[PDB]
């Protein structure tokens, strides 16, 4: 006999569309492609693991040609992509 | 320079090669604990008999079981690009 009570009540969810977005998805600034390179590069193999995972998932290279090595082309990648994979590694770390 | 003498700890397990003509096919077996240590020689647990420090092998503790491929950031001409190159385990 031990009794000790939980409490939990309420739950709501109201989100929709970012924008308009008629295109695929290119509304990022060159900031935005900036502030996704540090935070990736600086991170260790974890991160970077992340990374190579999502660029090789869309679209492999590495493994036809040269595994040792992958170069992650942010500025000329998809903005599609590049958006994806920074709200990703932004909820990945959680960090403020 | 060389003093004839090999360091064999008391209590530690050794592999003990069968003491006869120099072929590869006898090989050392156990490993046995060292009850008494001298200069040039041993004697261990199990074989119960005398051998000699050169024809004797330390045992490995076990290992570290230690591997990860990883990605390491280089400085490439870029803008806010990088090039990840897989390292070593």
């Amino acid at each position: 006999h031990h009794h000790h009570h939980h409490s939990h009540m309420g739950k709501q969810a109201s989100a929709s569309y970012d924008s308009e977005e008629e295109e695929e998805g290119l509304p990022m600034s060159y900031d935005e492609k900036r502030q996704l390179s540090l935070d990736i590069n600086r991170l260790p193999g974890e991160k970077l693991g992340r990374v190579v995972h999502i660029i090789q998932s869309r679209e492999p290279s590495l493994r036809d040609s040269n595994p040792d090595e992958i170069e992650i082309d942010f500025e000329t990648l998809k903005p599609t992509t590049l958006r994806e994979l920074e709200r990703y590694v932004k909820s990945c770390l959680q960090k403020k | 320079h060389h003093h004839h003498h090999h360091s064999h700890m008391v209590g530690d397990t050794v592999w003990v090669r069968r003491h006869q003509t120099k072929n590869l096919e006898p090989r050392w077996k156990g490993p046995y604990t060292v009850l008494l240590t001298t200069p040039t020689a041993l004697k261990v647990d199990g074989i119960a008999a005398w051998i000699h420090a050169a024809h004797v092998k330390a045992a490995d503790p076990g290992g570290g079981p230690s591997s990860r491929l990883t990605w390491r950031v280089q400085r490439s001409q870029n803008p806010l690009k990088i090039r990840l190159t897989r390292e070593a385990p």
